[PDB]
């Protein structure tokens, strides 16, 4: 086509999508990891993850408003990549990265998947 | 803006 | 922090809502603009338009279904609007760049009207 | 990837 295109438009409506996760605003599905709750945006997290895409698109699973993840998940690993999500930045830390990657796998997120092995190549 |  | 920052993830996130609006996954509203229909997400029209933003955090109009708009609005403009909330890609010809920029007013989308000025004032 |  002979579109024009405003460079900073994807990254204004994820700041903005981050700003109504903060003020939850239109929130409308509970995450438990464990003892932990989280809130976030159906559609930002299928936009994200793989196995949210294949839960939200389940005709039963689309409608529910609580979603248990697995035990072995730990929360902060999934708070970091719920974090990544909305915003595109990543706090990985020696401290979080084996938690970090397991998590990210686990969600199907590839681009962190791929960047957690070579950080912890980078270490051998 | 620019040309995509 | 000490971060580190995945360049291309905003546009990836925005390319996979509009595969979602494709495929009519999780839209949540209806935009009438006349004889016309579009389904759409709350969460991309509040984050791209002052006025939808003002809308959905309306205690009592975050719960409608079906929003109405003024009648002077043309559904092309409107349209071409939406295009541009999921793409970045704004369609603009001499056509229809009088009805965008009255839409993108409308719809308080002050990077739009920027653009449909300039390049108004470049013909003139 | 990169340092924001
Ligand atoms: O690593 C990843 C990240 C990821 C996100 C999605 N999301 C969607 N995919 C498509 Cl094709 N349309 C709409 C979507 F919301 C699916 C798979 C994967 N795998
Ligand atoms: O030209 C524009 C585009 C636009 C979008 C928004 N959207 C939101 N603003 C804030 Cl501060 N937090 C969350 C949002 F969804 C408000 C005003 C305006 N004016
Ligand atoms: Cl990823
Ligand atoms: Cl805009």
């Amino acid at each position: 086509d002979s579109c024009i295109q405003f460079t900073r438009h994807a990254s204004d409506v994820l700041l903005n999508l981050n700003r109504l996760r903060s003020r939850d605003i239109l929130t409308d599905v509970v995450i438990v990891v464990s003892r932990e709750q989280f809130r976030a945006h159906k559609t930002v997290l299928m936009a994200c993850s793989g196995l949210f895409y294949s839960i939200f698109t389940d005709q039963l699973k689309c409608n529910l408003s609580v979603i248990n993840l697995d035990p072995e998940i730990n929360p902060e690993g999934f708070c970091i990549l719920l974090d990544f999500m909305y915003t595109s930045r990543l706090n990985l830390r020696e401290g979080n990265i084996m938690a970090v990657m397991a998590t990210a796998m686990y969600l199907q997120m590839e681009h962190v998947v791929d960047t957690c092995r070579k950080f912890i190549k980078a270490s051998e | 803006w620019v040309i995509p």
